[PDB]
């Protein structure tokens, strides 16, 4: 944010879809994932819970669950969402200033040089 | 020099360690400067010939020195102003904030100086003519 | 690929081989379900995907030379020319009859210029001259204005063009129709979708006609390509990735997925093979052999690779007039010379009555006959947009 | 998350609590990792995910000294200059080689910038040759001076930001960000 | 645009007039 | 923002509908900071 468009920070997709939909909504994601990972549910090695987590975490997959859950807390809990147009300001004209007074700025010397040198 | 935010007179009159703006005016000082120096040396040639009019050739080229002095005090101004809105462009957009910028009575008489050492220019050209005239 | 039927409760596919005992294990693009992990193994995935868009590269439009004359049409700049003449021709009658400067020579040189807004010399002295210049200034002034709001209004809307670049987007614009292929994965993933925008998605499509649903993939490729615009390919992410490789380079992924799935490897679900299986892919996942070999497969095989200011396109029959206009003007001072170096009314005599003979008559043999306005008319279908024409029709002033 | 020391090889974080056991189960955004899996067991990934590029969203560039010719390119702004040196000495030309004098090679670069700033002349060419060139040349100026306000018009109307990068091809590329 | 032509046709036929009139009226 | 009175048949109008539209001004209004539920329909008009 305190770069001017010149940092850009490579870190997590979750997190950069996350920080997007914070205050302010300074940030942006851009482009594609570059690997791949994936988050998974853990359990001790060899345990009654294991098989049925599993089959858990695929139903809730499938059902549209775990889809509807991300967008709950990442974006219908995101404060960012998804004119008046202003006067012309200096900045945008200043060449024509700059080539105006370059302008009359050449043109006085033309006029001190060649009628001496006439 | 500071007001009200934090109420401290601190006149930081900026040499080092610290906004952007106030090196953004850094970049446009020098056109003041030289349009100074042209209305200095457009008046002490000036006065000195008052008192010597005797070829002609003085005011002049301190007319010529009128007017380059407030062709460089209009691309003072104009890095000046330009320089404020790049700034006021890149502060951030919040629906929430408020920035305002207000140019002083020190911007003006700036400014008034343009008209009159232009003008003072234009009788610099009349009487220079007067004079080859005479 | 496998598919528990639902009378004989029987499996089908790289499944079926896998449950009743043909093979040991099933390295292919295999959807992770949850119906096939209560019958066989998964590795973990090999490769996420997901349902992605697939529409046409988008188009450019071709500047056709004289493009630059589009904001006004070919009638208005038709009878800009018969004004401009009309407008010179007045001048000169006004200015004769009058107590010149003016020729016809310099009426056509008067009305030019302020066609062009760039002033003239020759004043029309007499006030009766000064109608005819006020009402030709007036004219240039609007047809100016029109010429400029007309092409701000262009470049407006084709600025205005917003490309998809979501679902939300074809949710959102109706113009362009999207589909899906009629069986699979991806038409069951709308029908029982609970979520807003692929609800509404699926309320588009099943209630469409024509039928946006296809029938085999290739056939969904060939309708992107065959629309120009106007359709859009639901498909899975990773034929999305490979089609945009192929020949022709016409068709492009947009957004991102959908939703998300894996291909995993499978075993037989009782296999010793299956723990150094899922403990293979990971290694070669985090060792890049898994993206070694897609950028292998996709693009290193690929049969293709892999600025809003007005171009020279645009405005280029304004400089083939300005060259054309300087090469008829080398013309003139080699023959006005040759008049002069070289240097009567029975001329004027000739050609103004033999003027007349035709101009009585090429009016004449026009109005009396039905050729002035032909009328094409018909419907057309999508069938490459081919057109029967159901009223050709001809008119005349009278005589239709 | 949970790591293994190299000295001690304890493991660290939900995964130890999962190795040693004071946990049954750690739902939370872990990993799946190789050196993971060789000591718990994973369930099929909730989220799949990837490192990712993130940017200050593009705002309002900043205007530069040339901004004002922008709403033409540069291959339009060049062939404007060639073709005014184009129609100077063509004008020239005309009037050298036989003419109809007053316009010089200095003069008619002076009848052709009014006509393209659109104002007025000072004398008409008064040939017919200098008059094509004179008239052809007011209808150039006319298309380019009205295409020039209507794209800067499109352009004030739409506000349309684009990022400089797009992938972390671009990235790789680049040295400026 | 129809009526700046009508305005244009409607411009040179009163301006006709105005001169087929004074000059004879001189 | 758009708004409600905080107890009424029309809050619970928003809460319980399942029409695509009205579901998703449900779920602005419930997460909206700061509150666009007024307590009164006079202060609901007053804000307005
Ligand atoms: C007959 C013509 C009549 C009058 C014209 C006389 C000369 C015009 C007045 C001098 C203009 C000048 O003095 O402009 C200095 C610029 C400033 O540089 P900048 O980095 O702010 O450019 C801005 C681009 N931005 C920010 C994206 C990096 O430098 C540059 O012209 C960079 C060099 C580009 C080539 C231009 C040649 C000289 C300029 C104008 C002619
Ligand atoms: C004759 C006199 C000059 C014409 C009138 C222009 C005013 C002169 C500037 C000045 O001296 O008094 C005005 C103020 C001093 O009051 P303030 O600083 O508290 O402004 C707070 C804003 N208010 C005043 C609404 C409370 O100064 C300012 O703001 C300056 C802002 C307005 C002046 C524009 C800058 C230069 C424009 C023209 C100068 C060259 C042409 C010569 C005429
Ligand atoms: C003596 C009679 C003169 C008639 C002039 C009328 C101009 C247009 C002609 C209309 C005739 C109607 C026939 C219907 C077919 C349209 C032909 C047309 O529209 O003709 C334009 C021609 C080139 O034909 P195109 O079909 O390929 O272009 C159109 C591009 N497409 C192919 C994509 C549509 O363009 C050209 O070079 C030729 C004309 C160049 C532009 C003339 C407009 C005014 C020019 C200067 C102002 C006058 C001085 C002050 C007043
Ligand atoms: C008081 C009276 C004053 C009035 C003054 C006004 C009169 C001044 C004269 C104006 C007329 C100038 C010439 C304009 C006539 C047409 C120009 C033209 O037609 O030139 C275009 C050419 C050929 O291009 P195309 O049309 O065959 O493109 C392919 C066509 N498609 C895509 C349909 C298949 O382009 C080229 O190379 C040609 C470039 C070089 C030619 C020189
Ligand atoms: C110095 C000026 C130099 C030259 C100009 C001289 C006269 C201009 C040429 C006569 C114009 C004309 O002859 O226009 C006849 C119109 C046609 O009537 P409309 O029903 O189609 O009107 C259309 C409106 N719509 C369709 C909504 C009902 O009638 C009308 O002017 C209706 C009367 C309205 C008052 C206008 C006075 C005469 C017209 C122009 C001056
Ligand atoms: C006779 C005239 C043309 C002499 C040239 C001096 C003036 C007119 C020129 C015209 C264009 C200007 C430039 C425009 C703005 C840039 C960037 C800014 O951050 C510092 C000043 C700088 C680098 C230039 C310096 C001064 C400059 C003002
Ligand atoms: C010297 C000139 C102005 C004489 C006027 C006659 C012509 C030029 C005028 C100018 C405006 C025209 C009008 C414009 C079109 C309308 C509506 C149309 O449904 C019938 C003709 C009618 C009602 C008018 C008749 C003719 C009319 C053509
Ligand atoms: N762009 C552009 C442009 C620039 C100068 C003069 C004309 C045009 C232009 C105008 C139009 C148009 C059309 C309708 C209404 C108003 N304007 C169209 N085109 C154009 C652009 C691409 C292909 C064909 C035509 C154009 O190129
Ligand atoms: N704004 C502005 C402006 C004002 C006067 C003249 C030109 C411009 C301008 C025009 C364009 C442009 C570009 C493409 C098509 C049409 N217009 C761009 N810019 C601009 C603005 C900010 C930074 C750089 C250029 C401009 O400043
Ligand atoms: O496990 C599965 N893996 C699949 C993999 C693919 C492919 F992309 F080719 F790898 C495809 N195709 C999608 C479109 O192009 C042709 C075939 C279908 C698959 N299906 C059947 P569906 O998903 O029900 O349609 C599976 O079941
Ligand atoms: O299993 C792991 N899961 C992780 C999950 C996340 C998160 F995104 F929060 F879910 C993060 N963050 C990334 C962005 O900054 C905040 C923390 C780190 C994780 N790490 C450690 P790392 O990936 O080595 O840095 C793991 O080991």
């Amino acid at each position: 944010r305190k770069s001017k468009g010149k940092y850009a920070y490579l870190l997590e997709s979750t997190m950069n879809e996350y920080i997007e939909q914070r205050k302010p909504c300074d940030t942006m994601k851009v482009g594609g994932n570059l690997d791949s990972k994936g988050y998974g549910i853990a359990t001790p090695k060899g345990s009654s819970l294991g098989t049925p987590v599993n089959l858990a975490v695929l139903k809730l997959s499938e059902q549209g669950v775990l889809d509807k859950l991300k967008n709950k807390w990442w974006y219908d809990k995101g404060e960012c969402g998804a004119e008046k147009t202003s006067a012309l300001s200096l900045s945008n004209v200043a060449g024509v200033f700059y080539i105006l007074v370059g302008g009359l700025g050449l043109a006085m010397l033309v006029a001190l040089i060649e009628f001496c040198y006439k | 020099c500071f007001l009200a935010g934090e109420e401290r007179g601190r006149c930081f009159t900026i040499e080092y360690v610290m906004v952007n703006v106030l090196k953004m005016i850094r970049s446009a000082t020098p056109f003041p400067l030289v349009s100074l120096f042209f209305m200095f040396i457009g008046f002490i040639l000036s006065n000195i010939g008052h008192i010597r009019p005797h070829r002609t050739i003085l005011a002049f080229v301190s007319g010529i020195f009128f007017i380059l002095s407030g062709l460089s005090l209009v691309v003072g101004l104009v890095l000046y102003i330009s320089s404020i809105n790049d700034e006021m462009l890149n502060r951030t957009k919040d629906a929430e904030t408020y920035f305002n910028y207000k140019y002083g009575w020190s911007f003006a008489f700036a400014a008034i100086s343009f008209l009159l050492t232009e003008s003072a220019g234009v009788m610099s050209v009349y009487l220079f003519m007067k004079r080859y005239t005479a | 690929y496998g598919a528990r039927d639902a009378d004989t409760k029987i499996w089908n596919g790289m499944v079926g081989e896998l449950v009743y005992g043909k093979a040991d294990i099933a390295i292919a693009p295999l959807t992770i379900t949850l119906v096939r992990e209560e019958v066989i193994d998964f590795s973990k995935p090999f490769m996420s995907l997901g349902i992605s868009i697939m529409i046409k590269k988008p188009q450019k439009s071709k500047p056709g030379v004289f493009s630059f004359l589009d904001p006004l049409a070919y009638e208005i700049w038709m009878c800009i020319v018969f004004a401009y003449i009309g407008v010179s021709v007045v001048l000169f009658l006004v200015s004769r009859f009058s107590p010149n400067e003016f020729g016809i020579f310099n009426s056509l040189w008067f009305s030019l210029g302020a066609f062009m807004q760039q002033g003239c010399d020759i004043s029309p002295r007499s006030l009766s001259g000064r109608i005819v210049g006020g009402v030709w200034w007036f004219f240039t002034l609007i047809i100016i204005s029109s010429y400029t709001a007309n092409l701000a209004a262009f470049l407006t809307v084709e600025r205005m063009v917003s490309p998809i670049e979501s679902a939300e987007d074809l949710s959102k614009q109706t113009e362009i129709a999207y589909g899906t292929l009629d069986s699979g994965s991806t038409k069951e993933f709308f029908r029982r979708s609970k979520i807003a925008v692929f609800d509404k998605m699926w309320t588009y499509m099943r209630s469409a006609e024509p039928s946006v649903f296809v029938r085999t993939t290739a056939e969904g490729v060939a309708r992107v390509r065959k629309s120009k615009g106007k359709y859009a390919y639901l498909l899975e992410s990773t034929m999305n990735e490979y089609i945009e490789q192929r020949k022709p380079c016409d068709t492009m992924k947009v957004g991102g997925n959908l939703d998300s799935k894996g291909y995993g490897i499978a075993t037989p679900k009782g296999s010793s093979l299956g723990t150094p299986v899922n403990l293979a892919v990971l290694k070669l996942s985090e060792q890049g052999v898994l993206d070694k070999l897609k950028n292998k497969w996709w693009y290193d095989k690929g049969e293709c690779g892999a600025t809003s200011a007005l171009s020279l396109s645009n405005v280029a029959g304004v400089f083939y007039i300005l060259v054309g206009g300087l090469g008829l003007a080398m013309l003139v001072a080699l023959i006005e010379f040759c008049y002069k170096s070289r240097a009567g009314r029975k001329a004027l005599t000739l050609l103004s009555s033999v003027f007349a003979v035709c101009g009585l008559g090429l009016l004449g043999i026009a109005v009396s006959t039905d050729y002035w306005l032909y009328l094409e008319e018909g419907i057309i279908l999508p069938q490459n947009q081919s057109t029967e024409v159901k009223m050709s029709l001809h008119s005349g002033l009278w005589r239709v | 998350y949970g790591a293994r020391d190299a000295d001690t090889k304890i493991w660290n974080g939900m995964v130890g609590e999962l190795v040693y056991g004071k946990a049954d189960i750690a739902i939370a955004p872990l990993t799946i990792t190789l050196v993971r899996e060789e000591v718990i067991d994973f369930s099929k990934p909730f989220m799949s995910l990837g490192i990712s590029i993130m940017i200050k969203k593009p705002q309002k560039s900043k205007p530069g000294v040339f901004s004002f010719l922008d709403p033409l390119a540069y291959e339009i702004w060049m062939c404007i200059v060639f073709a005014y040196i184009g129609v100077s000495v063509v004008l020239f030309l005309v009037s050298r080689f036989s003419p109809y004098n007053e316009f010089g090679i200095f003069n008619s670069l002076w009848f052709s910038l009014g006509a393209f700033m659109q104002q007025g002349c000072d004398i008409s060419p008064r040939s017919l040759s200098g008059r094509i060139v004179g008239g052809v040349w007011w209808f150039f100026t006319l298309i380019i001076i009205s295409s020039y306000t209507a794209n800067l018009a499109a352009f004030l109307t739409v506000e349309r930001m684009v990022s400089p990068i797009e992938s972390a091809e671009d990235l790789s590329k680049q040295t400026e960000i």
